[PDB]
């Protein structure tokens, strides 16, 4: 909210120093890859279940 | 249940006024659904709910 930018993951971009890691930054308009899937990494809810407030969600990359 | 499913009048007080949350755990058993168990197999969660309800009924009886 403060930065007014959307967290977007540039799949084809190395990180600052990681050898084989992807880059995630804040894009002001979205590169069509800014879709994140909230999978149930908490292991409590199930696919399609309401995202429990405080649940250990998994914001995995989509693109 | 079999402890207090009769009008024992003692085990019921012993259980409700317990500094363990167990009386709350029975309520949680009734209401809250067992997320991993229920999806894979639904009969056992039903049995748990039925037994919890029977225990709670046992907890009042002639009071």
């Amino acid at each position: 909210m403060k930065s007014n930018k959307y967290l977007t993951v540039n799949k084809r971009l190395p990180a600052l120093l990681e050898k084989n890691a992807m880059r995630v930054t804040l894009d002001a308009t979205g590169n069509e890859g800014s879709w994140l899937f909230i999978q149930p990494f908490w292991k409590l809810r199930s696919n399609g279940d309401n995202v429990v407030v405080g649940d250990k969600v998994i914001l995995n990359p989509v693109n | 249940t079999e402890y207090c499913q009769g009008p024992c009048h003692e085990n019921q007080t012993c259980i409700v006024t317990h500094e363990s949350n167990g009386i709350d755990i029975i309520t949680a058993l009734i209401l809250n659904d067992i997320s991993p168990l229920c999806k894979y197999r639904m009969d056992l969660v039903l049995q748990l709910k039925d037994n919890a309800s029977k225990l709670l009924l046992a907890l009042m009886e002639s009071r």
